[PDB]
RNA sequence: CGGAACGGCGUCGGCCGGUCCCGACA
RNA sequence: CUUCGAUGUCGGCUCUUCCUACCGUCCGCGCGCACCGGCGCGGAAGCGUCGGAUUGUUCACCCGUUCAAGGGAUCGUGAGCU
RNA sequence: UCUAAGCGCGCACCCCGCCUCGCGCCCCGCCCGGCCGCGCGCCCCAGCCCCGUGCCCCGUCGCCGAGCGGCCCCCGCCCGGG
């Protein structure tokens, strides 16, 4: 109950529903339930989202008072916030869930015996400086 | 929704630290922690306002925030002036007498009710139990917490209890007459 | 012993309010009594 | 329906199950209190009963009808031929419970101690401790094993065997109790305090004083299987019953449908 | 659920040669329900029994939801103490979407199905119009707070097939 | 799979555990002292005496037996969960073990906690919650204080080897670069992410 | 044996397809490892998967079909019938193409 | 928590009434 | 509704468990409780509830005493008895 | 305002102790030999002090040693008294 409150603007990470993975951003608080989010930039139409879907991310971007979608994509362009947040150790790991969701069985195959010989490789330099 | 907000200042003289839900005020006559890990509130020391807030107010959560403040405020009063319980012994034909013994620690009450059984009570850490220099037959105990001076003091009033008979009529034990707060 | 004393006494004892149900001392201007779930029903008694 | 008058149980449920002690002798099994301040000392000492004596005595029990009088008492005189230590136990306090951090033999077991270890001496090859008289000797192993339960160990217990060659009876071969060593300041100096007593004698005089009470543990007199009314002290039946009045008349209800472990049952007593 | 308007007048007769037509703003999950609602509201309120009459039409409206706004149901619960009357308060972007708020609360708080619960009013009330605190909490321009259930978050910890090296924090 | 109990609850972790052991997994389960109960101590205790009420009237040996120890309490528990009775059952409370505090045996095993059953996400705040430790001590195992004053040791120690471990792993990464580097550069940020 | 280096994906024979009532031992309900949710199952379906036999020491080829539940489980179908003595044995689908 | 008349200053949600900056002897 | 190619039937004696809808003992609390003694509650089933005269008695009743609650177990208890 | 957090006292009840048994296990002796497996921060959730990871390969090439930890292996009667 410290830091990170539900203010208007808060960009939020999407953690369940039809959109997973995609940021958006709170343009109205409806009830201590839900919350109206919209993310033009990321592709999530202003939908009413549960603040159990949405997961607050640091990063708050001023917004116009009942902003409307075009006046939110505007605003969200000439704010630094997406950007601090893809940069953030958050942001690096979303971005790299999108390429590990992206697999097929082969594709697996390959990160497999790569896991198998970083293994084997931490072990070797584990023991090189025992 | 609602933060459910209550305020109290911090006194100049007396130091007040939270870190977690621990508070530790340090004053000149003593200093005490009273964790309040116990409940969900929010404390903010800020430039002199300790502040409990309980966000998302519920039925009994309501309750918390006053009580936490009021808490702190005992705290801030007893290493400021210091809490004082004047209990007097009442006696009617047989004369109760108690001796204050471990350096001021202790109660040894004898003769209740003219009973063979003595009582012996041992002040909590940090309050100490003290005779009536005045007034006499009265007990004045003096410590910094709020609790552990009237915990005492209730340790005393129990020890002291008509077996059975009527407690209208026989009206002999040790009654905190006032809590004085003033000095120790 | 002295009326200070005995009334001081009658504080504790005898001035106090009884539930017809709990026969709990429930205090002088209580409402409910707590221990029997709040029947109004209420009395106290003196020498 | 009801008992209709009441009547208590007869028999302590607690002494069950009565069966012949598989354990050989009385075993001490839980040890006094440590205390942790007092001269340091052994709890326990084995005996055998010698008789049983009357003692006058004279009665200083401030108000008791016997206050200044004379009384004759029943005795017991229990044999106590003088103990020898021959090890030294330490256990450690485990989150299991107590157990044992390994034991430092005496570098000389005496041979009543020995005879223990086997069923026939004569026929037997004395393979004991041959290669534990080696190993020690020296007795720099043993000083090295009494360091490892000074660090290890939180409750020191002496080994200690009677000496039956000074004892009316024929047993022969001795019997080893681990007497428990009480009330030292730390445990460093009661490992000390054993090694003084390791290989040498040990009275009841220095156990026991005159005056104390102490707890006697045996195995009990044997009766063999006895009927009910001796082992559980039930009632003869009236004497105009059939089949036997030395019997506990019904033993259950229709249901429960199985014999109850209260209800009295005939078997070895003693 | 979708916020449906149907217009409906009394079968044509030798007494009646025009009928009056009605028309109601019933919101319901489907037409078939839309139109059933319709007719037994028909039958209370004007006698009109659907065997005794025709429904004209029936048409879906759609409802834009660009921003949230305040919304107030008057309604007639009935418990198996009997019919009684309540007015309700919702903030929600369109009427349907505020109407199924309206259902879900009936059904826990009061214990009414959508049968038993009739719509006497559905309107937009204002900022300075709201009658209940939790509306008027939020209506208000400024509210933050902290996120109310930052450990609804453990839905991870379902696929994580609950075996993490340390425990999660909040 | 050896689980650190503490703060799990003790349905909610045995459900999860029952599962990984009738799927051929073997699992270890330490400190369940520190796993919670839901419900406030008085009930709780009051539930796990009248459990131990239920004994066979003809012969106590061969009722319903009751453990006090509070690693057996979850064995119990998780043999709930488990058909015992049938050999898929028995191999299956065969490979597991439950320690009361991490023992020497499963002093160096890596272990894992099951976010899911944790009380902090489990239950909400203002539940009462009760440890199994607590309550085992009321039931009668006689042996909380010595699991503290071992436990007490084994996490000073843990200390000292920790100071040992941070050294160690500073110099692990002043190993870092090696063929590892291709590994990395082909997997850990290319196409595969992972 | 044909089974040298594949390296194979890590699997479980949970157990035969069944109800309370019945069961159909000609389906096997096999966990794939890593795969939590019906949708994920779609790139492991149509597989080759293969158990080894204990007692024999020779392996029990099989292919994956159609997806058990919401849960990543997944129905499949091998060369011989399973067992059952094989429960919880681990199943192993094969990374490469044969 | 099979269960009844009957209670609850338990926690929510209503439905109708009076006072409320003219501040619920100053 | 079950039992008749049969489940021996009342009360005692004997023995064992269980229940609380508690008589005394234990803990509080209220009295139209000064003391003594009574009375009413709430928690409480560890312990005690006995010796006898008439009666087959269960009961009933009376005499005594450390003054004495009520009940369940195929109306507990016949290859246990009478 | 005894309670909603927090706090003290507290029942012949309860649970443990002492006690009766005790499967098994421990130590030691005689021996002292084989078999297996490779894996450690701690706390905290109304600071959560930077979170949202990781492992994801028990043969799929890992099987050295060392280190910890396991596991197995031991241990007579007849006869005579009591």
């Amino acid at each position: 109950s410290y830091h990170r409150f539900v203010e208007a603007g808060r960009l939020v990470y999407l953690g369940d529903g039809p959109d997973k993975g995609k940021l958006a951003v709170i343009v109205d608080i409806l009830s201590t339930a839900a919350v109206l989010i919209d993310g033009p930039t990321t592709g999530v139409k202003r939908q009413v989202v549960s603040l159990r879907w949405a997961m607050l991310t640091d990063q708050v971007i001023n917004i116009s008072e009942k902003p409307t979608t075009e006046q939110l994509k505007k605003e969200i362009e000439a704010s630094p916030a997406i950007d601090t947040f893809m940069n953030s150790v958050w942001g690096k790991k979303i971005q790299q869930q999108r390429l590990r969701a992206k697999a097929t069985f082969e594709d697996m195959g390959k990160i497999a015996k790569l896991r198998r010989e970083r293994k084997m490789a931490m072990k070797r330099i584990a023991m090189s400086i025992k | 929704p609602l933060c459910s907000s209550m305020t109290i200042k911090v006194p100049t003289d007396v130091e007040c630290t939270i870190n977690k839900r621990v508070v530790t005020v340090k004053g000149k006559k003593g200093t005490l922690v009273r964790d309040f890990s116990h409940a969900p509130l929010d404390i903010t020391h800020a430039n002199d306002t300790i502040s409990v807030a309980v966000w998302f107010p519920r039925g009994k959560r309501n309750a918390l925030p006053r009580t936490i403040c009021s808490h702190i405020e005992n705290m801030f009063k007893g290493v400021t002036y210091g809490f004082e319980y004047k209990m007097r012994l009442a006696y009617a034909h047989f004369p109760i007498a108690a001796t204050v013994v471990d350096n001021n620690k202790a109660i040894e009450i004898r003769n209740f009710m003219h009973q063979i059984k003595t009582r012996r009570i041992e002040c909590l850490p940090g309050v100490t139990i003290a005779m009536s220099t005045n007034v006499k037959d009265e007990l004045i105990l003096r410590g910094i917490s709020i609790e552990d001076v009237s915990h005492t003091a209730a340790r005393i009033h129990e020890s002291l209890k008509v077996p059975n008979k009527d407690l209208r009529k026989f009206l002999d034990g040790c009654y905190v007459s006032s809590r004085g707060l003033q000095e120790q | 012993m002295e009326p200070t004393l005995i009334n001081l006494a009658r504080e504790y004892n005898q001035n106090m309010m009884i539930c017809r149900h709990c026969y709990a001392r429930n205090p002088l201007r209580a409402t409910n009594c707590r221990r029997c779930r709040g029947t109004n029903l209420r009395k106290k008694k003196l020498s | 329906s009801h008992r209709k008058f009441s009547c208590c149980r007869k028999g302590n449920l607690g002494y069950l199950p009565r069966k012949r002690c598989t354990r050989g002798r009385g075993r001490c099994k839980t040890f006094p209190p440590d205390v942790q301040g007092a001269p340091i000392h052994l709890t326990a000492f084995l005996g055998y009963k010698a008789g049983c004596t009357h003692v006058m005595r004279f009665i200083d029990h401030r108000g008791s009808n016997l206050h200044n009088r004379q009384a004759i008492d029943q005795a017991t005189i229990i044999d106590a031929p003088p103990m020898i230590c021959t090890a030294i136990i330490g256990y450690a306090k485990t989150p299991k419970g107590l157990r044992a951090v390994t034991t430092v033999w005496a570098a000389h077991i005496a041979e009543p101690a020995m005879r223990r270890f086997y069923r026939n001496y004569f026929h037997a090859e004395k393979t004991a401790f041959s290669t534990y008289m080696k190993k020690a000797a020296d007795g720099t192993y043993i000083k090295e094993q009494l360091g490892r339960l000074k660090q290890h160990a939180d409750v020191i217990r002496i080994v200690a065997h009677t000496q039956p060659a000074l004892t009316p009876l024929k047993q022969k071969k001795a019997d080893i109790m681990e007497i428990q060593v009480n009330g030292g300041a730390n445990v460093a100096e009661k490992v000390d305090y054993a090694y003084a007593l390791m290989e040498k004698p040990i009275s009841i005089k220095d156990v026991f004083s005159v005056g104390a009470q102490i707890d006697t543990i045996s195995i009990t007199r044997g009766r063999g299987f006895e009927g009910v009314v001796t082992r559980w002290g039930v009632t003869r039946l009236p004497r105009k019953t059939r089949r036997g009045n030395r019997k506990v008349a019904c033993i259950g209800a229709w249901h429960p449908a199985n014999v109850q472990y209260t209800v009295a049952r005939a078997g070895q007593m003693g | 659920m979708q916020k449906y308007i149907v217009y409906g007048r009394r079968l044509p007769s030798e007494k009646f040669p025009e009928p009056e037509v009605f028309r109601m703003t019933i919101y319901a999950p489907n037409e078939i329900v839309a139109k059933s609602r319709f007719w037994y509201h028909l039958k209370s309120l004007k006698k009109i029994k659907r065997t005794h009459g025709e429904i004209l039409d029936c048409q879906h409206i759609e409802e834009n939801g660009d921003f949230v706004k305040n919304f107030g149901v008057l309604l007639r619960y009935r418990s198996r103490v009997g019919q009684h009357n309540m007015y309700r308060e919702v903030r929600e972007t369109t009427s349907a979407r505020a109407m199924d708020k309206v259902y879900s609360e009936m059904a826990g708080q009061c214990r009414a199905r959508y049968h038993d619960i009739q719509i006497i009013n559905v309107k937009e009330v204002a900022d300075e119009d709201v009658r209940r605190e939790k509306v008027a909490m939020f209506t208000q321009k400024g509210v933050r707070f902290p996120h109310p259930c930052p450990y609804v978050h453990v839905k991870r910890a379902a696929r994580t097939a609950r075996f993490q090296d340390r425990a999660p924090h909040v | 799979i050896v689980i650190d109990c503490k703060g799990h609850i003790l349905g909610r972790l045995s459900a999860i555990v029952a599962k990984e052991l009738l799927h051929g997994h073997e699992v270890a389960l330490v400190r369940c002292e520190k796993a919670i109960i839901s419900g406030a101590f008085r009930d709780v205790k009051a539930h796990y005496l009248k459990k131990m009420h239920k004994r066979t009237n003809f012969n106590h040996l061969r009722g319903p037996f009751h453990f006090r120890a509070p690693a057996e309490i979850v064995r119990r528990t998780i043999r709930g969960m488990i058909p015992y009775k049938t050999v898929r059952g028995s191999d299956a409370m065969s490979r597991l073990r439950v320690y009361d505090g991490i023992p020497p045996c499963c002093a160096r095993y890596k272990r894992v906690v099951c976010p899911s059953a944790m009380a902090y996400l489990c239950l909400r705040p203002e539940r009462r919650r009760c440890e199994v430790g607590r309550v085992a001590h009321e039931i009668g195992w006689q042996h909380a204080a010595d699991v503290e004053r071992y436990e007490k040791r084994r996490l000073e120690e843990c200390d000292k080897w920790y100071q040992d471990k941070i050294q160690i792993d500073k110099k692990i990464a002043e190993a870092a670069e090696k063929d590892a580097e291709l590994q990395r550069i082909n997997a850990e940020l290319a196409k595969y992410g992972y | 044996e044909e089974i040298k280096g594949k390296t194979f994906l890590p699997a479980i024979f949970v157990g035969y397809q069944r109800s309370r009532a019945k069961q159909r031992e000609n389906v096997a309900l096999v966990k794939v490892s890593g795969i939590y949710t019906r949708a994920e199952t779609d790139k492991v379906l149509g597989r080759l998967i293969a158990i080894i036999h204990s007692k024999s020491g020779k392996p029990i080829f099989g292919k994956i079909c159609r997806p058990h539940g919401n849960s990543g489980m997944v129905r499949a179908r091998f060369y011989t019938n399973l067992p059952g003595q094989l429960m919880g044995h681990k199943v192993r689908v094969f990374y490469d193409n044969i």
